[PDB]
């Protein structure tokens, strides 16, 4: 079973950079998969930050956050890295890393696969 | 960004009752849409994919329908494990936009 | 009344145990990769859910195939270069006593002899240095193998360094891998996967110690075909390695003697500087901790209140009785007496030094009538290795005493292959099946 | 239509799936079957694989299911072989378990299939005589 | 090659015309300009980059036909 | 029922039997066809046998009788090939004698079969064009 | 009686400098040369 685990600092001061890691076990990233970063907060709920494509390295970001986010990955270490600079109090939230894809046999759909991590809580305060 | 609206905000129902929830999109998204279920202290769980296909392992009581800018989730026989937060997600065009979510709570005697 | 009818399906996923011949997949060496296919950059693995398989390391056919392939490659490697037929001549030898220590006295002989040349009607007087284990008295000595066979000289251009090799199944066959930790080599494995080829395996040749191997992911593992029986070897796999530093510090010199048309024999000219004994070093605290873990695991199978003794080897040939290996192209045989010498009762920077002897005439496999001569290596040599496992044997094992004694073992190289291919098996597919369905022809 | 990737099912990818779902991936298994002394061994293995494939094709043709991956026949299913209904077979069991269960009822089924095919061929020949 | 032919349901035949319709994107030339004014080599050269999709369509059509026939025989 | 033995017919067991009786044992002969230097010789023999079987199957498919042991055709029987009636053929002659008798009329029959199959294919293609 | 079939309306591409037949011919010639010299005398004692 594909499993995703998040790891990062629990506290980040204002104006600092949050660096989060998502480790994937049971499957490879070199294939055609879509990896998304999401955050949930009481005041905003689930919010999509961005996503990346493993094979092509094409990355998309939320426009409102596009100027402050970066997403990269390491296939050899089997990890996905998120960098969020200029942290503020509104950035306190639970961050999840999710993966999505589907399986085919020729031109016939076989299964639809999505997986989510347990999540990591991040709080912003001096 | 494609705005997504979920209705009703909340609704109380008893076990075995029929529940209906609606998701509206600002712009047409064809049939690209997912319905997820999230209990307190738990991550989201996929319930319906492509707005009309039941995910493997999901009970058959849940169902989804609609297209364009109007989609509907129907729970035919509500169960104690079905009381959670239902989220509507669209992925037709970036950026992804999650709905505010609909909360289903148990209705019991005072 | 049933109104159900037979229906034939072709291509169903059903398999059974089978034996076949796997082929190469590998990214001058004795283990020729030229006749081995290149490996894919991104191997694929399919985890099978709800599939519980049966595994048994002690009846694996892949070990025999690996042994045969290794022996075949070794045989083919030594063919195209010189054979030392003329080396069987009477030698006039004296003792070497130029700047030697007390522990190296008599281990080297300065010998002189006559030899043929490129012209069959001429002879040349030459001299060399030989080890005491390679010469037998007939002041007149002779090579040890002269009354058995003629040795084929090792071939300078090739190297003895192991390289990884992967084994892949043919069409119609599959390789199943058990991903269950704590699996002791026999029984049911619930976590199974299908793989096209196995992981890279280094064919390391050693006795009494497994070097440059793999480490357990959970803790120290003990495996045996029948632990109650005392005639079966016990394989111990560590969870962390133990560093060992071996060295020959003599500054050797090499010279070439032309013994015929396009045939050169390599001899040891002289040693520059002092003469000392090759030796190995291993950390003391790490070895003590490893032995503590090993005895802790052994108490699980051999009672919780038993005294566990580690003692010296029984005896026999030098190879079986000593830790034999190859370092820098030189064949070392080390006396592992300071390691397996202790007793355990239920309840800084110093290192253990093991002396070693160097040998040149080699019979690597357990065969008689096929020897090999290793040319000398110029200069000081040293190497560093990881110890990751042991091969032990239980001495006696009667009910008269409550003490259990374990001694180092080895000899058979198949065990060295068994420690790596324990989690793999081969199956063959059966695509034909019959099921009930509601058609009718 | 953006945000999801695609992958292809591998060899023996549906081993753990149910019979109903596993019956939809016959081609991936079928395609894999076809594709000094070491050269002899490899050639012998290839020839043996070809012979096995030809034998399987001949056996399929003997039953009248030539050139077919799924070919449901006229032989009725005896209740003695298995009393389980369809719902407990195609939706709650895998192919390996099914093969294990009915491992000792296969030769009689093959003989019945051969006899049924022979009878059908004879009846067709008699019909065409008119 | 024989197995690939059998997968499409054209087993044991040299000519087997199928149910898959012809798309105009693959080629716009009419029949008169194909079977009477062109050779096989030129035709293969022209449509060399539209073959895999045709093979996939043929496989899917054969699968659909087999499923429909199996459903029909169930009555 | 008790006290009666049973055996299985062997390879070429119906060689001396009549054509009608011998035509009921085609599978026993059909199955047998499939299954340093000495290894080369054995491998060459196996490859040659496989090639012969494939050639025979290709010829049968070209005639339009793919995957069949008995196949009816549209070619009428010419009296010049043999004037004997059915009763004297299927009940009073063996396959070896029949092959010996008509050994000099085989290629023309093969050509007629090929031409008939080609005409049938063309007619079917024309019919499907409507 | 070797046979040849002239192909009309067929124009091909040719390149003598990337022909694989030359390598095969060279290898076969060398192999035949090696085999021919095996079964007769070796002049080992001639070096005097
Ligand atoms: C367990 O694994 C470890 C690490 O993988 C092994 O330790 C490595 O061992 C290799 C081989 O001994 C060693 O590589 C050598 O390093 C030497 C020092 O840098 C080099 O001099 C040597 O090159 C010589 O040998 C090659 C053949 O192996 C020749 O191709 C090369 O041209 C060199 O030969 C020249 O020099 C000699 C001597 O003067 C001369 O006679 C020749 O004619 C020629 O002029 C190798 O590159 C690694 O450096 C080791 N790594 C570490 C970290 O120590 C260890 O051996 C393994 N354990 C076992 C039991 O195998
Ligand atoms: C081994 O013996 C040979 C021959 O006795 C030694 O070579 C001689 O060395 C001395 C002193 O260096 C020279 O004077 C002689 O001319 C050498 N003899 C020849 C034939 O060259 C050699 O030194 C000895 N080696 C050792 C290690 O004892
Ligand atoms: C190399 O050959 C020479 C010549 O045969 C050997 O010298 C002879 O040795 C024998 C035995 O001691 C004597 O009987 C002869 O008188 C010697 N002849 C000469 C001309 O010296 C020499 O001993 C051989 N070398 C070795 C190391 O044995
Ligand atoms: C493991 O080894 C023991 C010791 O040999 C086996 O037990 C012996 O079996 C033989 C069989 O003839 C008896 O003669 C001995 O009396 C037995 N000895 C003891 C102490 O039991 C045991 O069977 C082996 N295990 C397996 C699974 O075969
Ligand atoms: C093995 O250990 C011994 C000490 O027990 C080492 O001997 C020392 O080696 C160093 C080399 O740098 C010298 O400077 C010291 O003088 C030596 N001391 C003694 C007491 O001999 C030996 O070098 C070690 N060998 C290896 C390969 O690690
Ligand atoms: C084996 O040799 C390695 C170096 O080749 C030794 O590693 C050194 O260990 C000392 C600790 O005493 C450190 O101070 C050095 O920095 C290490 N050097 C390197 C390059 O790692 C190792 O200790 C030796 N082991 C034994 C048992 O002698
Ligand atoms: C293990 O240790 C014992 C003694 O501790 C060794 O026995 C010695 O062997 C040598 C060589 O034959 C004798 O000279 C000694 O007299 C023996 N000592 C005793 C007390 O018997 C034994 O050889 C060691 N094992 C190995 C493999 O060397
Ligand atoms: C391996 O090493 C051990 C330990 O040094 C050797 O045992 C010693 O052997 C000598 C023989 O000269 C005795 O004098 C010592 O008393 C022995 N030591 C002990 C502690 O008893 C052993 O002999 C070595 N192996 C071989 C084959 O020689
Ligand atoms: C001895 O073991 C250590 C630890 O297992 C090896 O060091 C590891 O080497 C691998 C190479 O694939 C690295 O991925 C690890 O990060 C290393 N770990 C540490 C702690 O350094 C070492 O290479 C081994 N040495 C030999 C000669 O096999
Ligand atoms: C060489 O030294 C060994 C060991 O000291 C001794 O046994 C032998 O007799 C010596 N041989 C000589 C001096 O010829
Ligand atoms: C060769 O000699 C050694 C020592 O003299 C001896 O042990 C061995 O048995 C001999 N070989 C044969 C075949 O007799
Ligand atoms: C350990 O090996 C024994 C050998 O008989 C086996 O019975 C046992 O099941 C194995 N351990 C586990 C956990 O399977
Ligand atoms: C060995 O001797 C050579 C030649 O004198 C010298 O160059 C080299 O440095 C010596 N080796 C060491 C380790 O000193
Ligand atoms: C073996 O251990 C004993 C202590 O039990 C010690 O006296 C002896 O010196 C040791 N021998 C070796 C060779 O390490
Ligand atoms: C494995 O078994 C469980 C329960 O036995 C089932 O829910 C699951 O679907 C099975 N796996 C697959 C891939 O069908
Ligand atoms: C052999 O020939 C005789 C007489 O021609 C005939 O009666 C008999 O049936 C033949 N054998 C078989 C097996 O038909």
């Amino acid at each position: 079973q594909v499993q995703l685990h998040e790891s990062g600092p629990g506290l980040v001061k204002p104006s600092e950079t949050l660096s989060l890691t998502c480790a994937v076990s049971g499957a490879s990233i070199s294939g055609n998969y879509y990896w998304n970063w999401i955050r949930q907060s009481p005041g905003r709920g689930l919010e999509w930050i961005g996503n990346i494509h493993g094979n092509g390295a094409t990355t998309q970001y939320n426009p409102s956050l596009k100027s402050r986010v970066t997403i990269s990955q390491d296939t050899s270490k089997n990890q996905v890295f998120l960098n969020l600079n200029s942290m503020t109090a509104a950035d306190t939230a639970i961050y999840y890393c999710a993966t999505q894809f589907r399986t085919y046999v020729g031109s016939h759909l076989f299964s639809y696969s999505d997986f989510w991590g347990q999540g990591v809580l991040v709080t912003v305060s001096s | 960004d494609i705005q997504m609206t979920q209705s009703p905000s909340s609704l109380s129902a008893s076990v075995g009752d029929r529940v209906t929830m609606t998701c509206r999109a600002s712009q047409d998204i064809t049939t690209d849409l997912n319905w997820y279920q999230q209990k307190p202290g738990q991550p989201p769980k996929l319930l319906i994919y492509v707005a009309s296909s039941l995910q493997n392992g999901v009970p058959s009581r849940f169902s989804g329908s609609g297209s364009g800018t109007e989609f509907t989730l129907t729970i035919r026989s509500l169960q104690p494990e079905d009381f959670a937060t239902y989220y509507c997600l669209q992925y037709d065009s970036y950026p992804w936009t999650f709905g505010q979510g609909t909360t289903v709570d148990f209705r019991r005697t005072v | 009344a049933e109104n159900l009818w037979v229906t034939v399906y072709y291509g169903v996923p059903v398999w059974k145990d089978a034996e076949t011949t796997l082929f190469c997949a590998s990214d001058h060496n004795v283990w020729a990769t030229h006749a081995c296919v290149p490996t894919d950059p991104n191997p694929q693995e399919i985890h099978l859910e709800n599939v519980t398989e049966e595994f048994n390391m002690w009846k694996n056919n892949m070990v025999e195939q690996m042994h045969t392939d290794i022996i075949s490659l070794w045989d083919q490697s030594l063919k195209p270069c010189v054979k030392l037929t003329p080396l069987c001549v009477t030698l006039q030898c004296t003792n070497v006593t130029n700047n030697i220590t007390d522990d190296m006295r008599g281990e080297l002989k300065n010998c002189s002899f006559n030899m043929t040349t490129e012209l069959r009607d001429k002879k040349q007087k030459v001299y060399s240095l030989f080890y005491r284990l390679d010469v037998v008295q007939i002041k007149e000595y002779r090579l040890i193998n002269c009354n058995t066979s003629a040795c084929t000289q090792a071939c300078p251009k090739v190297s003895f360094e192991p390289i990884p090799i992967h084994y892949c199944a043919p069409a119609g066959f599959a390789i199943l891998k058990c991903k269950d930790k704590k699996f002791n080599g026999t029984g049911p494995c619930p976590s199974v996967s299908t793989v096209q080829c196995t992981h890279g395996i280094k064919p390391v040749v050693s006795t009494q110690l497994l070097l440059n191997g793999s480490l357990a992911e959970e803790e120290v593992m003990i495996r045996s075909e029948n632990i109650t029986n005392n005639a079966k070897n016990i394989l111990v796999q560590f969870n962390t390695p133990v560093q060992i530093n071996c060295t020959r510090p003599n500054n050797n010199t090499r010279k070439s003697i032309r013994i015929g048309p396009g045939q050169a024999f390599y001899a040891t000219g002289d040693i520059i500087g002092d003469i000392r004994q090759a030796h190995c070093n291993v950390s003391k605290a790490t070895w003590n901790e490893t032995l503590g873990k090993v005895v802790k695991q052994l108490r699980k199978h051999f009672g919780n209140n038993t005294i566990i003794r580690f003692a010296n080897s029984s005896g026999g040939d030098l190879e079986v009785t000593t830790h034999s290996f190859n370092c820098g192209g030189e064949f070392f045989y080390c006396n592992t007496s300071g390691l397996f010498n202790s007793t355990w009762i239920s309840n800084s920077n110093d290192s253990i030094t093991l002396p070693c002897r160097i040998k040149q005439i080699i019979n690597m496999w357990q065969r008689i009538g096929q020897c090999m001569y290793a040319p000398p290596i110029q200069g000081v040599i040293r190497c560093v290795s990881n110890i990751t496992g042991l091969i032990l044997t239980r001495d006696g094992g009667s009910t008269n005493s409550t003490t259990e004694t374990f001694r180092p073992g080895g000899g058979d190289m198949r065990d060295n292959w068994r420690s790596e291919l324990y989690k793999y098996k081969v199956v063959k597919i059966e695509p034909l099946g019959v099921a009930p369905t509601r058609c009718k022809r | 239509a953006v945000g999801i990737g695609a992958v292809f099912l591998g060899f023996l990818g549906a081993a753990g799936s149910t019979m109903g779902a596993a019956s939809m991936t016959l081609t991936v298994q079928a395609r894999n079957l076809l594709s000094t002394v070491w050269g002899i061994k490899q050639l012998q293995a290839r020839v043996l694989a070809v012979e096995r494939y030809l034998r399987d094709q001949q056996l399929l043709g003997i039953w009248g299911c030539s050139g077919k991956l799924i070919c449901c026949t006229n032989v009725p299913w005896n209740s003695s072989w298995s009393n389980r209904n369809l719902s407990e077979i195609w939706d709650n069991m895998t192919w390996l378990q099914w093969d294990k269960e009915i491992s000792n009822y296969t030769q009689i089924i093959y003989g019945l299939l051969e006899e049924s095919q022979n009878q059908q061929e004879k009846n067709e020949q008699d019909l065409l005589a008119l």
